[PDB]
């Protein structure tokens, strides 16, 4: 049922943490086959805490590594 | 193997695996999620016009 | 499938197929000539299909009894 | 605009295109190309192997190798 | 153990064929089955072995 | 001389080595105790044929006449029926090719040497019960229901002679189907009205229930046969496949899924058009189609034989064919894996139903424990004779402890107690024997859980006896004698 | 295939090393290969000092080249 | 052939090595197609510190090298 | 494809560079269709020449083709 | 695909790729080891339910 929570999870914003260490949050709009999503209003840490802002960001699966 | 969920003929920019990034227009995806850029500024900004990005060492795009 | 050679003296000696040959020592046969055999071989043949008929009266009962 | 295409104008060119090794900024691969596979497998004809560079001949690099070609 | 065996007499029936010198069975509490329709549907091209092949033939009742 | 004997000059083949089989005593984990049990004349022999046949590789059933391999007193062989139980330790994997350990007690189905099925249930776990599709539940069949409840094991049935449906009868496959129906509904019936117990019910979507033919080397439950379909098509879960074909469940072609409900009418259920009909279909076309349309269903089927194969007989070729197609015996071992406990696990209800004693005592727990170390205790209930027919051979499992050969070991008899010393007599070990039917294998430490021959304790015995250490003992209580069933 | 079957009867006629991709070289009698390049190996020394093992069985994944 | 080996050797107590340098050694319960397995009371070494008991630990294909034990004979699975 | 790639290797000497820094040079024996490849009689470092030696399927970063 | 079922209810620690240790009740895995477990607290943090991929879990220790 990790599937339909993905699918339900869409709309809303969340954070994940990166594959490398990296934390980033933001609102997601589409999905992929490898988990390759679309988002926006991404708050990326650049995995040392200093704040930066993104918008419809694309990024793949094998970089995120889980949510968080 | 598929193409990305964003289809793209915009300026944007991409940071790679490893710590490289792009920025430059997109002209298309592959199933290997290889992209083609148009104008590619390195942000680490040299260009050769036309380049090619496998999907392999590709990390995370951003608008 | 018994019509042909149903009366020779050797049967299906000449045949390759169904003898091994004019020394006429092994025989395959196909169950449909097989079936039709035991047909014709009605009137010599045991209704029985168990041993279960010669309870007290079989081999080793009549050495028994001997 | 697909990158099959561009990798098939990129060996009809036959042009020197600085390539660089999977998140590895140490070697980098600039020089003549001779041929490509369709997993993106490259035969190259003494290419540039800069660190310093020496050509030698056939190299062949893998699909998933290669990080960034322009 | 006692042999069972049914000799046909026509050969308009078919070879497997409930006789009525057989008694009959008369079949008269639950049975753990999983939930109906909840997943698992086959895939295409699966099949019973021998659906082609008939279930009997005419040497069937002489065999 | 004596010939009494029906034993193998030198040991077989077995596939296997004999150090693997040392390396899988010692485990206690892989190790199953099983009866095989039922009716007279129900196949249990020709099944442990079957078993053998796939185990050694050099022993062949002749084509005209039975084998019987356990069977190896010449009374048996003349009078032919089982008389005497006999133990087989074996090595057989699953579908998933995990090797098991299997101490198999082969037992006479006949209801006057049924007592010593009862010796072979003070020894083994598990029950396995066999049951002719023809003839259905019979007396003794009956009778072994209500003593293997009564002792406490874990039940399974097997319904062997499957081809007698199909050859002898020529029923139709859905009749078939009922009547495996109503023999299941019988034997569940039968334990529910025995058995005080509502946790097991026997049924083939639980695992508890094979299909068998022993003459023809036919053995699958429901797994083992969707492990057929996935192996033959690598898309499917066999798991969800045998827990969806038994039971009334219809498939729909057009959805390709299984509902509780008749799509159409004249539409035959899971178990009818997937598992019976095709081996209705494989019997048809070997019993009557051998020259026409055999080698194309042979083709269907994967199944390549040569053609010196085809030649033969319609009994031997059909054995042979089966025999290709199912392969070796899985769903059985399957059923015994995950059906009949470990002696580790099922170590605690045999202490609590045999020792006097009682699992309260701290011997119970040493016995719980099914431990290769510590005290010595065994359970010695058959003995069996050589060829001679000098000097005899005790036969039991071992609770706890070690087994050595040369090593000094009391023998406590049945009137033996706390204070009544008489019964104590102290010998020597002479050898250790793993017990195959035809031959035996010379060990040395064999250890708990696990059944073994002792060779040289045979003086102060009448009938059972339970074994124990002569020096280091302790209040060490007796097993209890065997409640016969008649 | 064939030069994978003459490795094998090399590695059970003498001693072969293979050196990891996690910098160990074990060497020991290779008994078996796998589709997936899965090697078990038996009393195989493995330096990363020598350690001994029995029995070892190591993924394809993590191999980066084996010698005779 | 070797997860066929590893299969055949689910019951004895075994060590497994990660990628990451963390060792466990404990009895497997079960092993799965894959390199993914469970294994109990398993004394698990922590990388360059101390070993810890874990009751039931689950491992994808993380797992390096795998320490089987010495019940393996030369046609146990050949 | 690298099939002709790879059954042109037969009998010939190459070099192979691997992700670790090792390069070895040798007469290429047999390579499988994941760029497993084998080869004998090789002069290896990182090391030097032990003879016939095997690699993994992508352990090599790039390979130069003598 | 197979470990779901023992720990369906049980509370559970898992080590993600990232060294990142959490505890959280599992409630399904998909097919190809995408483990959803709520309540997983970071070890000092709380995050609720949280999906991880089967590349992502490096291993996994029963806590519940
Ligand atoms: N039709 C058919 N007959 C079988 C099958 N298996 C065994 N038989 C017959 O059943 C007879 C009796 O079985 P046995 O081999 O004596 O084994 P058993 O059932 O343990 O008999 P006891 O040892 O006396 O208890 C054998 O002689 C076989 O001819 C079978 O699968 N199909
Ligand atoms: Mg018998």
């Amino acid at each position: 049922v990790p599937i339909k929570v993905l699918h339900e999870a869409e709309g809303h914003i969340v954070t994940c943490e990166t594959n490398t260490g990296e934390v980033y949050r933001g609102k997601l709009i589409e999905a992929e086959d490898n988990m390759n999503c679309q988002m926006s209003n991404i708050t990326v840490t650049y995995r040392d805490g200093r704040v930066a802002q993104l918008e419809q960001v694309y990024i793949r699966g094998s970089k995120i590594r889980f949510l968080i | 193997a598929h193409p990305p969920e964003l289809k793209m003929d915009k300026k944007l920019s991409l940071k790679l695996n490893g710590g490289r990034h792009v920025q430059g227009i997109l002209r298309g995806f592959d199933p290997f999620m290889n992209l083609v850029i148009d104008e590619c500024v390195e942000m680490a900004q040299n260009n050769i016009g036309m380049v090619v990005i496998r999907g392999n060492s590709i990390i995370m795009l951003e608008a | 499938p018994v019509l042909d050679w149903f009366y020779d003296h050797q049967p299906l000696r000449d045949s390759r197929k169904y003898v091994n040959g004019s020394t006429y020592q092994r025989w395959q046969f196909t169950l449909p000539m097989m079936s039709t055999l035991y047909r014709l071989a009605n009137q010599l043949l045991t209704d029985l299909v168990d041993d279960n008929y010669f309870y007290l009266f079989d081999l080793k009962a009549f050495f028994t009894s001997k | 605009v697909q990158p099959i295409n561009l990798i098939f104008r990129y060996l009809q060119n036959r042009s020197r295109i600085q390539v660089w090794l999977y998140e590895q900024v140490n070697m980098r691969i600039e020089g003549c190309i001779i041929g490509f596979d369709e997993y993106m497998n490259l035969v190259l004809d003494d290419a540039e192997e800069i660190h310093s560079r020496k050509q030698l001949g056939r190299i062949m690099l893998k699909g998933d190798n290669i990080t960034l070609l322009q | 153990p006692n042999v069972v065996f049914i000799k046909t007499e026509d050969p308009d029936l078919p070879a497997f064929y409930f006789d009525p010198l057989i008694n009959p069975i008369s079949h008269r509490s639950q049975e753990p089955l999983p939930d109906d329709d909840e997943e698992f549907e086959l895939p295409e091209f699966v099949e019973p072995f021998l659906k082609d092949t008939p279930l009997y033939t005419d040497n069937t009742a002489n065999g | 001389t004596k010939k009494f004997t029906l034993m193998e000059q030198t040991l077989p083949v077995t596939v296997y080595e004999m150090d693997f089989l040392a390396d899988l005593m010692d485990n206690s984990e892989l190790i199953r105790n099983v009866t095989l049990c039922g009716h007279l004349h129900h196949g249990k022999t020709c099944f442990v044929d079957c078993l053998i046949e796939q185990t050694h590789p050099e022993i062949r059933k002749r084509y005209d006449q039975d084998l019987c391999y356990t069977d190896i007193l010449f009374t048996e062989q003349e009078r032919g029926v089982g008389i005497k139980s006999t133990p087989v330790t074996v090595v057989l994997p699953d579908t998933k090719g995990k090797s098991y350990l299997f101490n198999i007690m082969d037992t006479p189905g006949h209801v006057n040497f049924s007592d010593e099925v009862t010796a072979g249930l003070r020894i083994s776990d598990g029950v396995v019960l066999f049951i002719d599709a023809a003839e259905g539940v019979m007396l003794n069949t009956e009778r072994l229901i209500k003593h293997a409840v009564q002792e406490r094991l874990a039940v399974t049935v097997c319904i062997n002679k499957i081809d007698r449906l199909i050859l002898e009868l020529k029923l139709p496959p859905t009749d078939a189907y009922y009547k495996l129906r109503h023999i299941v509904d019988e034997v569940n019936g039968l334990i529910s009205m025995y058995s005080t117990d509502e946790n097991l019910i026997l049924s083939p979507l639980l695992g508890n229930v094979c299909f068998s033919s022993s003459q023809y080397s036919i053995c699958f439950t429901l797994g083992s046969f969707a492990k057929i379909y996935a192996d033959t098509f690598g898309d499917i879960n066999y798991q969800e496949f045998a827990k969806r074909l038994w039971g009334d469940i219809y498939f729909n072609p057009k959805t390709r899924k299984f509902t509780k409900k008749a799509p159409t009418s004249s539409s035959q259920r899971s178990f009818v058009e997937f598992i019976l009909e095709p081996l209705y279909k494989i019997l048809a076309q070997v019993v009557g189609d051998v020259d026409t349309s055999l080698p194309r269903t042979l083709d269907e089927l994967g199944i390549h034989l040569t053609k010196e194969e085809l030649k033969l007989n319609i009994r031997p070729l059909l054995r042979l064919v089966c025999k290709k197609f199912f392969g070796e015996f899985t769903g059985f071992v399957d059923m015994c894996v995950q059906h009949i406990p470990s002696p580790k696990v099922g170590a605690k209800p045999k202490i609590e139903h045999t020792y006097t004693g009682g699992v309260d005592s701290d011997l119970g727990e040493a016995m719980s424990d099914c431990d290769p170390d510590g005290p010595l205790m065994c359970h010695t209930t058959k003995m069996y004779s050589t060829d001679d027919g000098v000097q005899f051979h005790a036969f039991g499992r071992v609770l706890s402890g070690t087994i050595h050969a040369g090593q000094p070991v009391k023998v406590l008899g049945e009137n033996y107690t706390l204070e009544d010393e008489e019964d104590s007599q102290i010998c020597t070990v002479g050898r250790l024997w793993i017990s195959v039917a035809r031959y035996h294998i010379e060990v040395n430490r064999v250890p708990a859980g696990n059944w073994v021959l002792i060779e040289g304790v045979d003086q102060p015995i009448v009938k059972t006896a339970t074994i124990t250490e002569p020096r280091g003992n302790e209040e060490a209580q007796i097993f209890r004698p065997l409640k016969f069933n008649t | 295939g064939p030069l994978s079957v003459l490795t094998q009867s090399v590695k059970n006629n003498t001693q072969v090393l293979i050196n990891c991709r996690n910098n160990k070289k074990l060497l020991g009698r290779v008994k078996a290969f796998d589709r997936h390049c899965n090697m078990v190996l038996e009393n195989v020394k493995e330096m990363w000092k020598d350690r001994y093992i029995s029995k070892m069985f190591l993924r394809g994944d993590s191999v980066i080249v084996v010698l005779r | 052939k070797l997860v066929r080996f590893l299969m055949k050797l689910s019951h004895e107590t075994v060590t497994i090595e990660l990628k990451n340098g963390t060792q466990v050694h404990g009895t497997i319960t079960g092993v799965d197609v894959s390199m993914n397995t469970h294994l109990k009371a398993v004394k698990m070494t922590l990388k360059n510190r101390e070993p810890v008991q874990l009751e039931t630990l689950s491992i994808g294909n993380n797992i390096r090298y795998f320490i089987l034990p010495d019940s393996l004979p030369l046609d146990t699975l050949l | 494809n690298p099939k002709p790639f790879l059954n042109g290797l037969t009998g010939k000497p190459v070099m192979v560079k691997l992700k670790w820094g090792m390069e070895y040079k040798g007469y290429l024996v047999s390579v499988d269709g994941y760029m497993n490849m084998q080869l004998a009689n090789t002069e290896e470092y990182i090391s030097g020449h032990l003879g016939e030696v095997l690699i993994r399927c992508n352990n090599v970063l790039y390979i130069r083709g003598v | 695909s197979s470990k779901m079922l023992q720990h369906i209810d049980y509370r559970m620690r898992c080590i993600l790729q990232d060294g990142r240790i959490f505890i959280g009740t599992f409630k399904a895995f998909d097919k190809h080891m995408n483990l959803i477990l709520c309540d997983c607290d970071e070890f000092k943090r709380v995050l609720g339910l949280v999906l991880l991929r089967g590349e992502n879990l490096v291993s996994m220790t029963v806590e519940g």
